[PDB]
DNA sequence: GGAAGTAGTTACGCCTGGTC
DNA sequence: AACTACTTCC
RNA sequence: GACCAGGCG
């Protein structure tokens, strides 16, 4: 068998068409009245054919297996290529009327031949030096070569050549010149001259360009559906080719019969238009040729191009076999990089796999239960590669023949590999290889810390699951694209594959100050986590009544490596002072003694020594969507098989601690008291009060303009900056007043969901809505609604809402928020097309570029494009958060594991 | 010598088109083990008779 | 008085000698057109003697590896 | 607020100036500059460059990964650039 | 250099129904 | 429509 | 089979 190692692109010759074709087709019709083809016409069966129960005359195969046959349908009179119209023209005049020759100098031709030898690998060079010669000849009046006027060609929209010559003198006429002196005209063109005119000597001719016989594509290439009605739906091309052959007999007709040469003209340009709308229906100025209902044909051209033309629509992406799609579930008891699959899909989908010495009895078991029991098979292939399917008074029989050498399509079970994709496809996480486990109900399972990759929130979620078919194909993506990689993004070198917001609520709740847990609640929380351990660590504490009782610090240090160290802020630090007490105390010696750690531990200051948790709480610096310090750091230092345990492990007991220790959202959140709410109100106060005298500043023209801007602008600029500082002395006094205890904030500080201005717009006041960064004023004039007075421009007249959530809002404020979110809601979809795009524009520019075995990275000619990828050969997934090598944090692990 | 993500892909992945026709397995494998993952013991192993050949 | 070359954007431009090209081509196993390309009407390139089919070596002074020299042929 | 990674922004800096002018990365650019054929098809304008190919006579090497997609044959990527060899006796242990 | 014309694109799936 | 980029008459 | 409309993430 061979491989395609290159294709060459060439124009068909006449002589090539007529001995490639096994038809030359005269009749324009399709079928007969009982139903046959009728010989001579489109649907001939020497051109293969599609109706079940046919044979074709050519190959003698059935409907679906004849690959189909040209044919040709030779023309009265040539007709112009709408493809190579502007080719042509160019061509024309770049080129004597009489001998042919490009009209170009001699020292001219070789000078430009040279040149045209040299810089042809970039298309832009050999492009502008053919426009080059092309000015040059098309501005040249008599042709060096031989002595002959050459008269200026005009050019319109397509197939329309015309070029003027002086009829009398001073009098000037425009002549058209006819597909027959047109391609006289370029046969004349010698073989020498070729080349610089850009046309291959060989492969291309420009005679060819305008062509005398059609081909016909084949009858495969164009079906025709019989309607449930009874009635024959034909394909747009058979109903051109059907008009093509209608005037071309019509015109052969009145040639050899003998017509004035206005109708012959007529009859001509008919033909020439039947043939350029059937190559490309909208071309440029011709009127399009439509469907006897009113629609357009869909042609050639329109057959390839266009997202739902063959080359985006069939070649670069097309539909898959063994495939399923169905609502995506959580499922946090499954392990990161496993999918729960319905009992549905995996007895539809199969996996071929052949019998071997090993799996003998597993696969004989599987064809005994059959297509209906899950373990079971739908199809077993003999070595012949004839197939058959199981059923009953089957199972036994095939059972007993299954020897070895067979295939046997075997139902999904627990650990196949497949694919798993939710497809708004951004990057290459968007797909990463799952392993199966059978689920009963019917609905796709996924395990919480994967969402982000996939970004996917279970709110009506749909993913698609592909099985790899192959044995290649499988280990592909059991060794390249398994959820325990991945983990760390090639965006920014980060973890992406972290807990999200239960797992970083849960990790503080079980590790911020003062939080204990008994030896029930212990027990059960680990062996929930799955892990593994045989005795309770002492505990810390004694209950009044004397019970046990363990940190939340040292059930989390249960679950991390007992060499890892490190320490860091995180965003839990609201004094300072606190934190740089224990950096001091750490940076003295670097082995700090335990108990004077813990005698200065904080919430703020994350401190694991030794895999021992002395200070700090879990927050979203831990492990997150971005900057998971100890998670990155157990998958840089001691693998991806240990990140994937110990993500399982910290997620699983993140949740069984928040389930069990109760997590709860309710009207009280957003409660604030007296002195909180007269502290708001006199904000907001004093605000519209400054707002108010920058108004009546301007309208006295006392105030004056900022610099960059006009008086309006400058006050409008200076009301929405005041608007924005009174916003957020609001949202710090309810920061300062609703305090850690609260489950709102909690979630919000740990970074778990939601912000300070989520909390700022729901217990205080809303603040300025805007759009497009401007104060609302599409309404009324003067106005935005007409509940204010005309030419106001108050805070409260221009979208400043002083309502919170909890206080509702007014009328006014209600429609001001609406037209804040209808705002945002606009931005979202018209960001999403536009990225889009800019998307498929690199993804196409930069497909092929890769790293060769020396380390540069080069074009597909080999042309070098960087000589050390990132200019020092770090890939970023491996990289420290982009750079090369962390110094500091290998030169302190380093001291710790040596003094240690 | 160490194999990069594609070298040990392909070479997984040849071992186990190998084992599923015939090839006889290079260690002891498990009963009901699926070709796959017996390419993927043999490369555990490290009993990998495939070569990779660099420029 | 100013050179292009005391921007900090500009990174120091040498031309290379025909030992050090020939021995920059044989580490890569590539011919000059396989090289990225400089303008001759650059003006870095003025700001030199080099002429079309010269090969010019680029300190171009990463942020991620300190140094990194980068070749570029000059054409017309 | 978006963190990317330098060398993504450097590699495709050099890319857009590998010719000596920095020129755009859409069908007048980056992607017009490249050699196969089909892939210069695939990408928007597609009949303008299957005919001005078949004036010209160009050649599709198939060195790329689109046109290898659209054929149906390994692109040489990844997995698609290892040649393996290997001893043929094989004795089980 | 205009000053118009002309052409070329404008995210990815998926589902439902209804008419040709 | 609304953008770009050519092209192409001026 | 392609056209329209409505939705889903
Ligand atoms: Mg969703
Ligand atoms: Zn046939
Ligand atoms: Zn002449």
């Amino acid at each position: 068998k061979k491989v395609i190692g290159s294709i060459e692109f060439g124009i068909l010759s006449p002589q090539e068409i007529r001995k490639m074709s096994a038809v030359e087709v005269t009749v324009p019709d399709t079928y007969d009245d009982d139903g046959y083809p009728i010989e001579g016409g489109v649907m001939d069966k020497r051109m293969g054919v599609i109706d079940p129960g046919l044979r074709c005359e050519t190959c003698g195969g059935r409907a679906g297996e004849c690959p189909g046959h040209f044919g040709h349908i030779e023309l009265a009179r040539p007709v112009i290529h709408v493809g190579f119209a502007k080719t042509i023209y160019r061509i024309l005049e770049s080129t004597c009327r009489e001998c042919g020759r490009i009209k170009l100098t001699d020292e001219e031709i070789e000078e430009y031949m040279k040149k045209i030898e040299l810089a042809r690998n970039r298309r832009s060079e050999f492009n502008e030096i053919i426009k080059e010669i092309h000015k040059k000849a098309k501005e040249r009046m008599v042709c060096p070569h031989c002595g002959a006027p050459q008269y200026p060609i005009k050019f319109e929209k397509p197939t329309i050549y015309w070029e003027i010559r002086k009829d009398e003198q001073g009098n000037e006429y425009r002549h058209r010149l006819m597909p027959t002196e047109v391609r006289d005209w370029l046969e004349k063109i010698p073989d020498k001259d070729l080349p610089l005119l850009g046309l291959d000597p060989e492969k291309s001719r420009p005679e060819w360009m305008v062509l005398t016989v059609l081909p016909v594509p084949p009858v495969t290439a164009r079906p025709s559906i019989t309607l449930e009605t009874g009635i024959r739906a034909e394909d747009d091309l058979t109903h051109k080719l059907v008009d093509i052959i209608r005037i071309n007999n019509r015109l052969k007709q009145n040639i050899e019969a003998g017509a004035p040469q206005l109708i012959i003209e007529d009859l001509w340009d008919l033909l020439q238009y039947h043939v350029t709308t059937y190559i490309n229906n909208e071309a440029p100025g011709v009127p399009p040729a439509k469907h006897k209902s009113g629609r357009p044909l869909k042609t050639l051209a329109q057959r390839l191009k266009g997202k739902e033309g063959r080359f985006r629509g069939n070649l670069s992406g097309k539909r898959v076999n063994f495939s399923a799609r169905t609502v995506i579930s959580p499922d946090p008891m499954i392990s990161i990089n496993e999918v729960g699959v319905p009992v549905e899909v995996a007895m539809e989908l199969t996996v071929p796999e052949k019998v071997t010495e090993f799996n003998i009895e597993r696969l004989r078991k599987m064809v005994l239960n059959g297509p209906d029991k899950y373990p079971g098979a739908n199809y077993v292939i003999d070595p012949e590669g004839r197939r058959r399917r199981i059923m009953d008074s089957n199972k036994e029989t095939l059972a007993n023949q299954l020897d070895i050498g067979w295939t046997v399509e075997r139902h999904l079970m627990d650990g196949d590999i497949v694919l798993f994709n939710r497809q708004p496809s951004l990057h290459r996480m968007s797909i990463m290889a799952h392993r199966v486990r059978v689920m009963p109900y019917r609905t796709f399972r996924l395990n919480l810390a994967v969402c982000p990759p996939y970004n996917a929130d279970f709110d009506g979620d749909e993913m698609n699951l592909h099985v790899p078919q192959t044995e290649e194909a499988q280990a592909e993506a059991r060794i390249l694209m398994e959820v325990q990689n991945h983990i760390i993004s090639p965006r920014y070198g980060g973890p992406i594959i972290g807990g999200i917001q239960d797992h970083i609520s849960g990790g503080y709740l079980l590790t911020r100050e003062g939080a204990y847990f008994t030896r029930d609640e212990v027990e059960q929380m680990l062996m929930f986590a799955g892990v593994d351990i045989t005795e309770l660590p002492e505990p810390d504490k004694y209950d009044e009544n004397g019970n046990p009782l363990w940190s939340g610090k040292t059930i989390f240090s249960l679950l991390l490596p007992e060499d890892l160290t490190v320490w860091y802020r995180n965003k839990l630090c609201d004094e300072p002072e606190r934190c740089e007490a224990l950096e001091k105390l750490i940076e003295e010696k670097l082995m700090p003694d335990p108990e004077e750690v813990r005698k200065l531990a904080y919430d703020g200051f994350v401190y694991i020594q030794n895999g021992k948790l002395l200070s700090g709480a879990i927050d979203k610096k831990a492990y997150g969507r971005e900057d998971g310090i100890i998670l990155d750091l157990i998958v840089r230092e001691y693998g991806v098989e240990r990140a994937r345990q110990f993500l399982d492990q910290v997620t699983k007991l993140t949740i069984w601690v928040i389930t069990h220790k109760g997590f709860t959202t309710g009207i009280d959140d957003e409660d604030l008291p007296e002195e909180a709410r007269d502290r708001i109100r006199e904000i907001i106060r004093e605000a519209e009060e400054r707002v108010n005298k920058l108004i009546e500043a301007y309208k006295r023209g006392e105030l004056e303009p900022l610099p960059g801007k006009s008086l309006e602008d400058t006050l409008e600029s200076l009301i929405m900056a005041v608007l924005a500082e009174a916003r957020d002395n609001a949202g710090a006094v309810a920061e300062k007043y609703l305090g850690m205890d609260n489950h709102t904030v909690i979630m919000a500080k740990t970074g778990a969901r939601g912000k300070i201005l989520n909390i700022t717009q729901m217990a205080a006041l809303l603040g300025q809505q805007s759009i497009r960064g401007k104060r609302l004023y599409r309404g009324f004039r003067g106005r935005v609604l007409s509940h204010f007075k005309p030419g106001d421009l108050g805070a409260r007249a221009k979208g400043f809402v002083v309502n919170s959530y909890k206080s509702g809002l007014t009328p006014q404020e209600y429609f001001f928020h609406a037209m804040g979110g209808r705002e945002g809601l606009v931005d979202t979809a018209v960001r999403t097309a536009q990225s889009g795009y800019m998307q498929r524009r690199l993804i196409n520019a930069l497909q092929d570029l890769k790293v060769e075995y020396d380390g540069t990275v080069r074009s597909p000619e080999g042309i070098i494009v960087q000589f050390k990828y990132g200019e020092d050969g770090v890939d970023p997934m491996k990289s420290w958060r982009g750079k090369t090598v962390d110094v500091d944090r290998i030169i302190v692990r380093t001291l710790l594991k040596m003094r240690g | 010598f160490k194999y990069t993500r594609f070298e040990k892909a392909r070479i997984i992945g040849a071992r186990a088109l190998q084992i599923s026709m015939g090839a006889p397995v290079l260690i002891d494998v498990p009963p009901g083990i699926t070709p796959l993952e017996a390419a993927i013991l043999e490369f555990e192993k490290g009993v990998i008779p495939i070569t990779v050949i660099r420029p | 008085e100013f050179s292009i070359f005391d921007h900090v954007l500009v990174p120091e431009h040498r031309v290379l000698s025909e030992e050090e090209k020939k021995a920059l081509l044989e580490k890569y196993k590539i011919t000059l057109a396989q090289l990225p390309q400089i303008k001759a009407s650059d003006p870095a390139v003025k700001a030199l003697g080099a002429k079309p089919g010269d090969v010019i070596e680029i300190k171009r002074k990463s942020p991620t590896a300190g140094v990194y020299y980068y070749y570029r042929v000059v054409v017309e | 607020g978006l963190e990317v990674d330098i060398r993504h922004i450097m590699l495709v800096a050099d890319m857009m100036t590998l010719d000596g002018i920095v020129r755009p990365i859409g069908r007048h650019g980056v992607v017009g500059e490249k050699s196969s054929v089909l892939a210069r098809a695939a990408f928007e304008i597609t009949v303008q460059h299957l005919f001005e190919a078949a004036e010209k006579g160009e050649v599709d090497n198939l060195n790329g990964v689109i046109e290898n997609v659209l054929i149906g044959q390994p692109v040489p990527v990844g997995t698609g650039m290892v040649k393996l060899t290997m001893k043929l006796p094989l004795r089980p242990q």
